[PDB]
């Protein structure tokens, strides 16, 4: 076997309609239950809702009046819809099969038995960013060495969105290079750094230049670092 | 929450509120950078492929929290574990409980390499300032950064990344401090105090 | 026949005072089920059949 | 509980004022009563 593949836009403006599609392979969409689970960065997974082919379908009470699910039996895939999106919906959406079970504790005749669901087969998942903000070009600033080894690096401040590919001397030097993950500021802009362990004996000053590339703004900045 | 257990020992994980009725707790394991996987459904029933090292507390106990026992703790079990509470007394939970991270105690000691860079001269001309604190070569991935203005701590403007190991055991963490050109020339010096495990390394920086 | 009350209950002893105390049902511990009584189907079928 | 609506409540969680040992102070305590024991007005 069972392979699941999610697919979506990746970027959504606010107050719009997000549309996702879960391509199902190895089984039919009619003989199984299907659930969607989103997960913010650094948060616990939040259940969106479950859908069945017959017409049985329930949503998350917190997102009840905004979500819509459906199943295409002709193309055998799952489709999600979310109207009125904001910055809170920015997460990673997974598609997953769902098996039902029945927990009996009292006397089944009187009800007192609740059905529990659990997902066994997950998919790779799709990343969805619902950020309104336009594309901003990065600002490169050199990090000069500060008083047999020495440290030397760059700084990529205020850019959007991810990612940023950082090389040194067009890939001529590939040793001692350490690029840190970016951090999202309160402004909604990311900022990363890249530092390299360099010999203190670099009096010759053979050209040292980090190459910064930002494809969403087509911005390629080559900065020369000098003490 | 974090739980550190020596390899080969026994790990125990607590999640969600106290039981009010008969439960049917569903456990999930999330390897970092992957999708969550099923471990134990229906209190203590493990599906195919899952070792019996994973056991869960029975959902017939009233007044106790759900407990996940992991015998023979190995390095591969180091991940995030979330739980799905199904109580007969509570409504359907559409949100998993707060997960718990399992820490395998091995490879214990690595001294953190911190480095503090002052704001560049070119950034100050753009009416901006930023202190950079790079932290590398440390294990395990669990550090906390506290900035200092002279002897006074800094409350806002602190932006810190989450640890991330590379090829080496070394982990990655960068701490930034957004200030104004006026704030930089104000105080005498700024400090970058990094607390790792039990020790704390402090590096300072002064204007010219 | 067997009759039971599934709801294991809590007594709350609120004091109206001075020496007079009212006993109130506290919170239930366990599941919410209703009282019921069981009658052996075989025993009842024969018993009714002997009466008729 | 977690009820569809066919359970018709039956059990009620009532809160009310009460006279304590002293005359002056009221008591805001809660109890549990069956539906056959209570009746709503208006
Ligand atoms: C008046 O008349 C009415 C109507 O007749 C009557 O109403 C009846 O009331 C009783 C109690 O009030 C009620 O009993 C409940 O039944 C629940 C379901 O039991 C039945 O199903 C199971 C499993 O069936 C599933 O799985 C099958 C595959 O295995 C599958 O094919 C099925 O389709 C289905 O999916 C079945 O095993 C049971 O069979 C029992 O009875 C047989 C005799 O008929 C007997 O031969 C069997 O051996 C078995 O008895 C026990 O056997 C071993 C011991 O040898 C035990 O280990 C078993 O667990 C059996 O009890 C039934 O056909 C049942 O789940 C309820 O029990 C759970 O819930 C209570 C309350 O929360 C807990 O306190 C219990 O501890 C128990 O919880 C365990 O099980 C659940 C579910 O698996 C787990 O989630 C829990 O975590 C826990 O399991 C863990 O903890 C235990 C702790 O010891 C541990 O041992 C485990 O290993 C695990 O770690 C409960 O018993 C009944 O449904 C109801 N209706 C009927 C028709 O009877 C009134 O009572 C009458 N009143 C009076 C006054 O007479
Ligand atoms: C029907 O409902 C009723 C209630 O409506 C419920 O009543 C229970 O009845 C049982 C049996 O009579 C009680 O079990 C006993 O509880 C004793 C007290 O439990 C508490 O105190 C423990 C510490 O005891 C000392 O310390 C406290 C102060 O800290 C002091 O007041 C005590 O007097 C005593 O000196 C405490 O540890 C315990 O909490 C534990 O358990 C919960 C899970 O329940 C767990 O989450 C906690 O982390 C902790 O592990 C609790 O707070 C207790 O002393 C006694 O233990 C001894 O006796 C048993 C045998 O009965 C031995 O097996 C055991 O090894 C000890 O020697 C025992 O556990 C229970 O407390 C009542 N419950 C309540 C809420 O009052 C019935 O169970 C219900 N019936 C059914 C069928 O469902
Ligand atoms: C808390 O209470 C809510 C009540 O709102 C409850 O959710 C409900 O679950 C029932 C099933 O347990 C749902 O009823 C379903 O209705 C659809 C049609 O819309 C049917 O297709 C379903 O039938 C399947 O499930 C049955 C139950 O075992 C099977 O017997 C049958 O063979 C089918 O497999 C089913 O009848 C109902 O729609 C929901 N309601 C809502 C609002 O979601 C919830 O389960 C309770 N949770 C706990 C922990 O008590
Ligand atoms: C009512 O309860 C009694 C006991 O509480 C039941 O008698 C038991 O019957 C079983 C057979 O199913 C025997 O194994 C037990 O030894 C009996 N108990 C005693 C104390 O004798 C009786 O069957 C129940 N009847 C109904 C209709 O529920
Ligand atoms: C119990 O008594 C208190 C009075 O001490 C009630 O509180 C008042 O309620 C009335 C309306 O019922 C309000 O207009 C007052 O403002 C409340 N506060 C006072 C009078 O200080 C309380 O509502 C009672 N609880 C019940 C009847 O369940
Ligand atoms: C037992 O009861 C059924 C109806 O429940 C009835 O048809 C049948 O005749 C009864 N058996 C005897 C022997 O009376
Ligand atoms: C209690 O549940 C019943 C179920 O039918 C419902 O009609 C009623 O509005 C509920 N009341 C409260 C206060 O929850």
């Amino acid at each position: 076997q069972v392979h699941l593949q999610e697919s979506g836009p990746g970027l959504v403006k606010p107050s719009e309609t997000l549309s996702l599609t879960c391509q199902v392979s190895g089984t039919l969409v009619r003989d199984n239950y299907w659930s969607w689970i989103r997960q913010p960065l650094g948060k616990q997974p939040e259940w969106i809702g479950y859908v069945h082919d017959s017409g049985d379908t329930n949503y998350n009470p917190s997102l009840k009046s905004r979500v819509h699910l459906s199943l295409d039996k002709s193309k055998n895939l799952v489709s999600l819809r979310l109207t009125g999106v904001t910055a809170a919906d920015s997460a990673i959406y997974y598609c997953a099969t769902t098996k039902h079970g029945r927990r009996i504790y009292g006397v089944v005749a009187f009800k007192e038995w609740f059905t529990y669901f659990y997902m066994d087969v997950w998919g790779k998942g799709t990343s969805v960013t619902v950020s309104s903000a336009s594309t901003k070009g990065p600002s490169v600033f050199p990090l000069a060495p500060s008083s047999g080894t020495a440290a030397l690096g760059c700084l990529v401040k205020d850019y959007f969105p991810e990612p940023v590919t950082v090389s040194w001397n067009s890939g001529a030097l590939t040793s001692g290079v350490h690029t840190f993950p970016a951090v999202l500021q309160s402004s909604g802009l990311y900022s990363l750094s890249s530092v390299v362990t360099v010999p203190s004996s670099s009096l010759g000053t053979q050209t040292y230049i980090c190459n910064v590339n930002h494809k969403p703004s087509n911005t390629k900045v080559d900065k020369r670092v000098e003490p | 929450t974090f739980v550190s257990v020596a390899p080969g020992q026994t790990a125990r994980i607590t999640c969600g509120e106290e039981s009010l009725g008969s439960r049917s707790v569903i456990w999930y394991q999330q390897r970092p950078g992957q999708a969550p996987s099923l471990i134990i459904y229906n209190n203590n029933d493990r599906p195919s492929g899952i070792p019996d090292r994973f056991s869960g507390s029975p959902g017939s106990t009233f007044g106790t929290t759900a407990t996940l026992t992991i015998t023979s703790v190995e390095a591969g079990d180091e991940a995030d574990y979330y739980c799905h509470i199904w109580d007969s007394r509570r409504p359907t939970n559409w949100v998993f409980g707060e997960g718990t991270t399992l820490i395998v105690l091995s490879q214990p000691k690595a001294a953190p390499s911190v480095t503090l860079f002052p704001p560049s001269s070119e950034e100050l001309q753009a009416n901006k300032a930023t202190l950079v604190c790079l932290i590398s070569d440390f294990y395990p991935g669990a550090v906390t950064v506290a900035w200092k203005a002279d002897s006074s701590p800094v409350k806002a403007g602190v932006e810190t990344t989450t640890p991330s190991k590379q090829s080496n055991n070394k982990y990655a963490a960068s701490s930034y401090l957004s200030l104004t050109p006026e704030q930089w020339k104000s105080h005498k010096s700024y400090s970058c105090q990094v607390t790792h495990e039990g020790s704390t390394v402090e590096k300072t920086v002064a204007p010219t | 026949i067997n009759c039971t009350r599934p709801n294991n209950n809590t007594r709350k002893s609120i004091r109206i005072g001075p020496g007079q105390a009212f006993y109130a049902t506290g919170d239930i511990i366990g599941d919410i089920r209703q009282a019921h009584c069981n009658v052996s189907k075989a025993t009842w079928n024969e018993t009714l059949g002997k009466v008729v | 509980n977690n009820i569809t609506d066919d359970m018709r409540g039956e059990l009620k969680n009532c809160s009310f004022n009460m006279t304590t040992e002293l005359r002056d102070k009221k008591q805001k305590v809660y109890s549990l009563f069956y539906r056959l024991d209570v009746v709503q007005i208006n």
